[PDB]
C-alpha cells in the first residue's frame, strides 16, 4: 500500500524506495525526527496561510 | 472571480497582482520564493511596462502591507502561442527581494510524481485573483478565492471548442455560476494538502465565465516543474 495508503503518514512528498515509504519535504522544511513530518525553518513557510 | 469568496486576512498570502504604469491590476501571479513570481505568457502582452504587486487584498485602501516590486528579468516560455494558447508560462524574477509577512508569503512547488498522484487526484483546488466577478462586470477591487472542482480529462476535452493539450487541465462546475475569469489570467491555482497549499495550476483562459457547459482552463504546473526550477537558477 506505501504510498497509496493516506500518503504513506508522510506530512507532504511521499515516494517508495526498495518497496518501503521514504518521506520529503518542500524547501524551507526539514524532516522531523520521526521521518515523516515536515517542519518550517523560518517563520513564513512556503503554503502556510498567514496567522500570526 | 466569479461566487466564491473574498480572501480573508492571511489566507491567499501568495497571490502577486502584475500592475501597468496606470498602477492597474491586469493579471495575477503566484509568489514563488522571495525574488520569482509565476504567471502566464498570455499576461506578458498586456501592457508594455508593468510592476508587480504582493501583500494586497483591497486595492481601494492603502491597508500597509502591500509592497510593488519591478520586474528585472523576464522570462517566457519559447512555446507559447496565441494561436493555441499552450505553454502558457512564465517566471519573472523581481529586483528586489520579496519581505514575507502578513498576506506575503510563498507557495510551495510540489514534487512531480507526488503532485500528480497525490494532488491533482483531490475533489478540488483553489483559485484566486482580482479579476471580473461577471463576465461582463469590471475588475474587483477586492482579492478573492473560490474552490473549484479537478474536471475529469475526458469530459474536460468534450466540453471545449478548442484543443486541450497535455500541458492544460480544467477545473470549476458544469452549471453553478462559480468560475474564474478574465484578470485572474496568470494567478494561483493551488491544491491544499494537509493545510499546506502547494501551486498546481496558473489560471490560463476560458469561453467566458461560469458558463454553462464550459470550464476554467489551467496550466499544468506539474509538467513545467524542471522548466521553472531552471528558470529560478536563470
Ligand atoms: N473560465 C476561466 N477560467 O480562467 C479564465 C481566464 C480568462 C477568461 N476569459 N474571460 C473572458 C471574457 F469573457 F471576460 F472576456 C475571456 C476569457 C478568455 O480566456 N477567452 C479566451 C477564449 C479562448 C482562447 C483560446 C483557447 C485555445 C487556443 C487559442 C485561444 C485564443 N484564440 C484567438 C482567437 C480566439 O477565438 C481563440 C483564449 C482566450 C475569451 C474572453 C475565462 C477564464
Amino acid at each position: 500500500k506505501l504510498c497509496s495508503l493516506d500518503n504513506g503518514d508522510c506530512d507532504q512528498f511521499c515516494h517508495e524506495e526498495q518497496n518501503s515509504v521514504v518521506c520529503s519535504c518542500a524547501r524551507g522544511y526539514t524532516l522531523a525526527d520521526n521521518g515523516k513530518a515536515c517542519i518550517p525553518t523560518g517563520p513564513y513557510p512556503c503554503g502556510k496561510q498567514t496567522l500570526e | 472571480i466569479v461566487g466564491g469568496q473574498e480572501c480573508k486576512d492571511g489566507e491567499c498570502p501568495w497571490q502577486a497582482l502584475l500592475i501597468n504604469e496606470e498602477n492597474e491590476g491586469f493579471c495575477g501571479g503566484t509568489i514563488l520564493s522571495e525574488f520569482y513570481i509565476l504567471t502566464a505568457a498570455h499576461c506578458l502582452y498586456q501592457a508594455k511596462r508593468f510592476k508587480v504587486r504582493v501583500g494586497d487584498r483591497n486595492t481601494e485602501q492603502e491597508e500597509g502591507g502591500e509592497a510593488v516590486h519591478e520586474v528585472e528579468v523576464v522570462i517566457k516560455h519559447n512555446r507559447f502561442t496565441k494561436e493555441t494558447y499552450d505553454f502558457d508560462i512564465a517566471v519573472l524574477r523581481l529586483k528586489t527581494p520579496i519581505t514575507f509577512r502578513m498576506n506575503v508569503a510563498p507557495a510551495c512547488l510540489p514534487e512531480r510524481d507526488w503532485a500528480e498522484s497525490t494532488l491533482m487526484t483531490q475533489k478540488t483546488g483553489i483559485v484566486s485573483g482580482f479579476g471580473r466577478t461577471h463576465e461582463k462586470g469590471r475588475q474587483s477591487t477586492r482579492l478573492k478565492m473560490l474552490e473549484v472542482p479537478y474536471v475529469d480529462r475526458n469530459s474536460c476535452k468534450l466540453s471545449s471548442s478548442f484543443i486541450i493539450t497535455q500541458n492544460m487541465f480544467c477545473a470549476g462546475y458544469d452549471t453553478k455560476q462559480e468560475d474564474a475569469c478574465q484578470g485572474d489570467s496568470g494567478g494561483p491555482h493551488v491544491t491544499r494538502f494537509k493545510d499546506t497549499y502547494f501551486v498546481t495550476g496558473i489560471v490560463s483562459w476560458g469561453e467566458g465565465c461560469a458558463r454553462k457547459g464550459k470550464y476554467g482552463i489551467y496550466t499544468k504546473v506539474t509538467a513545467f516543474l524542471k522548466w521553472i526550477d531552471r528558470s529560478m537558477k536563470t
